[PDB]
């Protein structure tokens, strides 16, 4: 759209509403040039005496985006709030956003 | 009130209950009010329904808070249950102040 316009806002909330609470969480990332742009044969063979420490793969110049640790979606006061007071949880949705972009 | 609650108005009204007199065997007139009564006394069931309101915590603390936890150490009896014969037990004054907000 625009240079001198923001993409998106910053959410970051909880909003428990009965059996069903929605988590946000916004963050700052940064992404270094992995690689210099190109793929690479990595391979290791037998370390520390143990040959299951021997592979061989491929190191790609791409980061990824992880979100599987719970304290990425909850305050140490919603995870009490949780666990003092459920019998449980599971997951029933998730919408990621990437937005304000700035390459230098 | 000093000794904490809500101060009312007009509170919950006083419900009285007496057990109505029976006459013992009366054989001849006394303008006199009878004193001879048969003793008697009275069992039944009584239920209180209340209603509260309550006041929803919507703080943005992050760390956690303070909660009233069971937090016994070598329990020789369990709390607020009956012990051995039968008499029920209470070792602590649980109050109301565990959260917080900022003043």
């Amino acid at each position: 759209d625009g240079v001198g316009n923001a993409s998106g806002d910053w959410h970051c909330d909880s909003t428990w509403m009965g059996d069903r609470v929605v988590t946000k969480s916004t963050r700052t990332w940064v992404l270094p040039s992995y690689n210099n742009h190109q793929y690479r044969e990595i391979k290791s063979g037998s370390v520390d005496g143990s040959n299951a420490n021997a592979y061989f793969g491929y190191s790609t110049p791409w980061g990824y985006f992880d979100f599987n640790r719970f304290h990425s979606h909850w305050s140490p006061r919603d995870w009490q709030r949780l666990i003092n007071n459920y019998w449980g949880f599971r997951p029933r949705s998730l919408r990621v956003k990437i937005f304000n972009i700035q390459v230098k | 009130p000093a000794m904490g609650g809500f101060g009312l108005k007009h509170p919950p009204p006083m419900m009285l209950i007496k057990n109505t007199p029976v006459p013992g065997n009366i054989t001849s007139f006394s303008d006199v009010p009878v004193s001879s009564f048969i003793t008697q006394y009275s069992t039944g069931q009584v239920t209180v329904e209340m209603e509260w309101e309550l006041k929803k915590e919507n703080s943005k603390r992050w760390n956690p808070e303070i909660q009233y936890t069971n937090n016994y150490n070598d329990p020789q009896f369990v709390d607020f249950a009956p012990d051995g014969s039968g008499e029920y037990r209470t070792t602590r004054a649980i109050g109301t102040r565990y959260l917080t907000r900022p003043l």
